[PDB]
């Protein structure tokens, strides 16, 4: 777990 | 604090990437530009193809490529153009890609006609009926680019969505949407266009042996054959990586999520995003290498 991109 | 959205790609990477796009900006628009110059018969609808081409390259140069490096490279937020820069940026690119796409394909079909059926394609569709065919594709285009207007937005990931910092430009539909939506764009304008024009590069690749008694025509048709080759072979090389990542932003569940993907996601968006540059520069340079006649031409418009 952990984070997550926000870009695409 | 505001720090959860900063991503840790180290300087010099970020330098060493600029200096590749600043690079591919420079080889790309000169390339591109004096190209629809020399722009400006089967010779000239092929003509339209290539103008068509050109086009979506310089836009993504002009106009992508110094919000990208702002925005996405060196500082990730905020978000600084906006919201219509922000939903305008993503369709621009997916509108262009289709745009491409198709064009590679179109020129498939033409140079198959060119070479198998040349007495159907002496009268051929005129010039005004080849332009309404170049618009015809971007307007298609632009209509497959329409999720983009609606998949993306402004969001605040601040810590309580209130931080002017925080305000950034990500997907704002739920996870299962965006897969449907990046799905799409994956088959429309990468997985289905190439097949095809694989199948069909393949077909003219072998007739144009099979064909092999007036004009040098059959030395016009082996560079129309291999540049169209290495076209199709380049944009798959490029957009591959691509479309892979994008795969990867909402394939990957949260609980699969780490510290290490997180960060090389961000390095490999780098390395992804360069060679759609690549593929907006490298067709002018291709273009010289074969051609004898355009790329001495090109020099001379390019003192010009």
């Amino acid at each position: 777990g952990g984070r997550r991109p926000y870009i695409l | 604090p505001n720090s959860d959205l900063d991503v840790n790609t180290d300087i010099y990477s970020k330098v060493l990437v600029t200096a590749i796009y600043l690079a591919l900006f420079v080889v790309g628009t000169v390339g591109n530009s004096v190209t629809l110059f020399t722009l400006a018969s089967l010779q000239s609808t092929v003509d339209y193809y290539l103008g068509s081409l050109a086009l979506s390259d310089l836009l993504i140069l002009l106009l992508a490529m110094p919000v990208e490096l702002y925005n996405f490279i060196w500082v990730h937020h905020p978000w600084a153009f906006g919201d219509a820069g922000c939903r305008g940026y993503y369709f621009l690119r997916d509108a262009c890609t289709y745009a491409t796409a198709l064009n590679v394909v179109s020129l498939s079909v033409e140079l198959y006609l060119a070479i198998c059926h040349p007495f159907k394609a002496k009268t051929l569709m005129s010039r005004s009926r080849t332009k309404k065919f170049i618009s015809a594709i971007w307007l298609a285009s632009a209509l497959l680019a329409i999720p983009m207007l609606f998949t993306m937005g402004l969001q605040n990931l601040s810590g309580d969505g209130t931080h002017p910092g925080g305000l950034v430009c990500t997907p704002i539909v739920d996870t299962a949407t965006l897969k449907v939506v990046i799905q799409v764009n994956t088959f429309m304008s990468f997985l289905f266009p190439m097949l095809v024009a694989s199948i069909l590069n393949t077909v003219i690749a072998n007739k144009l042996t099979v064909m092999v008694t007036e004009p040098g025509r059959v030395q016009a048709l082996r560079r129309g054959v291999l540049v169209l080759r290495a076209v199709v072979i380049a944009f798959v090389v490029c957009w591959l990586p691509y479309h892979v990542r994008r795969l990867m932003f909402c394939y990957i569940s949260d609980e699969q999520w780490t510290t290490f993907l997180f960060d090389f996601y961000h390095y490999f968006y780098m390395l992804t995003n360069a060679l759609v540059y690549v593929s907006a520069a490298i067709n002018p340079i291709l273009y010289n290498l074969v051609s004898a006649n355009f790329r001495q031409v090109f020099l001379s418009t390019l003192a010009c």
